[PDB]
């Protein structure tokens, strides 16, 4: 009582049922390092300008 | 500080908008206006300064250059009157802002309360001087001493640059305020002992010491009337000024590095005062006595004591009227005889006598004769050596000895004995130029009145 597959049919996605765990690291990956500090504030004028040599701007 | 600089601004429009046949009248008119105006900057304090903003700033050392400077402006117009006769309107006009942006960047360099601002201003009074010498110069020469006139003072000014620079990165400012107030000790060593000469040079070739000073003949006698009259009057004193203004960092240093400078300049002025016996030319002659002068200044300003300092801006202001006078009379003489050779003209004491008595004037102040400011600053600096070691009073003795022998000299051989019979273009003097040497030693003898005026930020 074997039908034959049809054209096509071998090659769809299929689910499995597994009891198997999900591996949580399959990559065995280390921390990755923690990222800088992304300051944020509220712009004000540079102080005293540019206080490049005798420029008062 | 503003009131003095915007209205020399304004004599550039006023130049170039001038009429064809006016020219010479406006600026001198307002030259002497902006004199008047500078005039009221003598008033000074005996607390630290007159600190008009961030940007400039007055002192009493600052003031007598500034009303000097601005001084001598009206009075290189009358001088060039003459020689620029036959010249084109443009070109005429061209020479004036030259003159005009010189007495701007001096009057910026003498305040510039900052030192990478100093250095801009006085490297921009460079090119100024430099276009007169070699574009209204007479001779082929010119040129040469143009590029001495350059070479020798970028030779020693890119090394200022780098240590300023360096210092502003250690100090954290070169505002003259912040270095004055925060100055500490200079330790003995290689990389100090370089900064200090790098802090030194430029300011030693400007004098010009001794060693140093072969561009200077070389750029006067090349010169015209009016860029002889300001290098000797004023762009000398600058070097004078910036020593008097840097020297505050560079102690104790200074104590053992001073030797060779003083020496140099110790005997120099012997070597300067006798080579100016023994000179065909006038012009030449006035150079060398400017360095014997100027070596003078050196030893005071490396001595560092007040005593040192008031002689040295006493002697420096009476210098820039003094030699500015003979460079005019010297040229006053050339305007007629075309030769600049002191043999040549003699016994113009029969033919101009007026003339004669303004040299006579000239000879005596050039010879430091009492109470003249040049004796002021002569004995000054002389009391201040003597203190700093007794055996300089031989040096100095025969310093004087040669420069009133060379004086007298100049003075006999031009204007006492027999006339040359074959020169018979000898005109009377003019009234501009009578005007003009007048103008130069009227303010002199003024001066002998009020000392105090001229003897800088340590009276
Ligand atoms: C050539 C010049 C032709 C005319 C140019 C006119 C403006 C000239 C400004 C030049 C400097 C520009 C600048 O950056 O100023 C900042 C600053 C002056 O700013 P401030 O006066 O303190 O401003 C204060 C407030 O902004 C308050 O400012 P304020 O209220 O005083 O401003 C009034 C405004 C008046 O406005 C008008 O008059 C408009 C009609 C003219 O200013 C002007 O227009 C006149 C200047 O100057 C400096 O930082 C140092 C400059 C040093 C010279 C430049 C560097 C090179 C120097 C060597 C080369 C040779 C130089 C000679
Ligand atoms: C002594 C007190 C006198 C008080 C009277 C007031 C005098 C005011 C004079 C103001 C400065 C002179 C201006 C310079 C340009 C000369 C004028 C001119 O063009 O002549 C044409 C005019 C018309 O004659 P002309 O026939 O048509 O012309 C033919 C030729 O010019 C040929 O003319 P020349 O052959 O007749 O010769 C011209 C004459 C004029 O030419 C000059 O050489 C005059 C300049 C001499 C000074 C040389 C530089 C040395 C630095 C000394 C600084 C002193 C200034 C004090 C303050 C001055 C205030 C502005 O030269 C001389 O006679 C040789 C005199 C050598 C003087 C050496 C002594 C110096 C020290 C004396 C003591 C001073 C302080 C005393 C302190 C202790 C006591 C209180 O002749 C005169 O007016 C001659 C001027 C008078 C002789 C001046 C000698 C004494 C004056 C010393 C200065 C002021 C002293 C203040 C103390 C008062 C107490
Ligand atoms: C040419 C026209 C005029 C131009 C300007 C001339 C003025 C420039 C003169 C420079 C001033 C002196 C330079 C250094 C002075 C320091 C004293 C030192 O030289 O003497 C001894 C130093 O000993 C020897 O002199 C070492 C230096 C020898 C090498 C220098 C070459 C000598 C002649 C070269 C002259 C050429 C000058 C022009 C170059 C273009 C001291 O013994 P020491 O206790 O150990 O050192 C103490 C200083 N420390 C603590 C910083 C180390
Ligand atoms: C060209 C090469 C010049 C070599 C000179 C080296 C001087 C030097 O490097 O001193 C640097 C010194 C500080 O030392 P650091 O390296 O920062 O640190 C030391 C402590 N860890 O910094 C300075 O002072 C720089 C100043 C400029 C150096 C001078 C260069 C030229 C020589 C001095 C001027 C004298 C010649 C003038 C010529 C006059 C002709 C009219």
């Amino acid at each position: 009582g074997w039908v034959r597959p049809d054209l096509g049919e071998l090659s769809k996605v299929t689910k499995v049922k597994t009891d198997r765990p999900l591996p949580e690291n399959p990559y065995h990956s280390r921390a990755r390092p923690e990222p800088n500090p992304e300051a944020e504030g509220d712009l004000k004028p540079a102080k005293h300008g540019s206080r490049l040599f005798f420029w008062t701007m | 500080m503003l009131k003095i600089i915007i209205p020399t601004t304004m004599l550039l429009p006023m130049t170039w908008m001038s009429k064809h046949n006016m020219i010479w009248i406006n600026a001198t008119v307002h030259s002497l206006l902006i004199s008047l105006i500078s005039l009221s900057l003598l008033n000074q304090l005996g607390e630290n300064s007159l600190n008009f903003s961030l940007t400039f700033f007055s002192d009493s050392l600052s003031a007598p250059l500034l009303v000097l400077t601005t001084w001598l402006l009206p009075l290189m117009l009358m001088a060039s009157q003459s020689h620029l006769s036959k010249e084109t309107t443009t070109r005429k006009k061209l020479y004036i802002t030259m003159l005009i942006l010189l007495q701007l960047f001096l009057i910026m360099t003498f305040t510039a309360t900052e030192l990478i601002l100093f250095y801009i201003l006085f490297e921009a009074t460079l090119v100024p001087t430099l276009i007169i010498i070699t574009r209204w110069g007479n001779q082929t020469e010119r040129l040469n001493a143009g590029l001495y006139f350059l070479f020798y003072t970028l030779a020693g000014s890119l090394p200022l640059l780098v240590a300023l620079v360096y210092i502003q990165n250690t100090t954290g400012s070169l505002n003259f305020l912040i270095i004055h107030y925060w100055s500490h000790p200079l330790s003995n060593s290689w990389s100090n002992i370089f900064m200090w000469l790098a802090c030194i040079m430029a300011f030693m070739v400007k004098m010009p010491l001794y060693g140093l000073h072969l561009w200077l003949p070389k750029a006067h006698v090349e010169a015209p009337i009016a860029g002889s009259m300001v290098l000797a009057a004023v762009l000398l004193k600058l070097g004078g000024y910036g020593m008097m203004r840097i020297t505050t960092i560079l102690n104790p240093l200074t104590n053992y590095m001073a030797y060779p400078f003083l020496m140099l300049s110790m005997w120099g002025m012997i070597m300067t005062s006798s080579i100016c016996l023994r000179q065909t030319d006038l012009k030449s002659l006035i150079a060398y006595s400017s360095v014997s002068h100027m070596a003078l200044v050196i030893v005071a300003i490396m001595i560092q004591t007040p005593w040192s300092f008031m002689g040295a801006t006493a002697l420096m202001i009476a210098h820039g009227l003094t030699s500015s006078m003979l460079f005019c009379l010297a040229n006053t003489n050339y305007e007629r005889v075309h030769s600049r050779t002191m043999i040549l003209a003699r016994g113009l004491q029969t033919l101009l006598p007026l003339m004669a008595t303004w040299w006579l004037v000239a000879s005596l102040t050039n010879l430091a004769l009492p109470p003249s400011i040049n004796l002021i600053g002569e004995l000054f600096i002389i009391t201040a050596s003597f203190s700093w070691s007794n055996i300089t009073i031989i040096l100095m003795g025969m310093n004087m000895m040669i420069t009133a022998l060379y004086s007298l000299y100049m003075l006999i051989t031009t204007q006492r004995g027999k006339y040359t019979h074959h020169i018979n273009n000898i005109k009377p003097s003019f009234t501009r130029e009578n005007a003009l040497m007048a103008l130069h030693i009227l303010p002199l003898l003024l001066l002998t009145l009020n000392p105090k005026m001229i003897l800088g930020p340590l009276y």
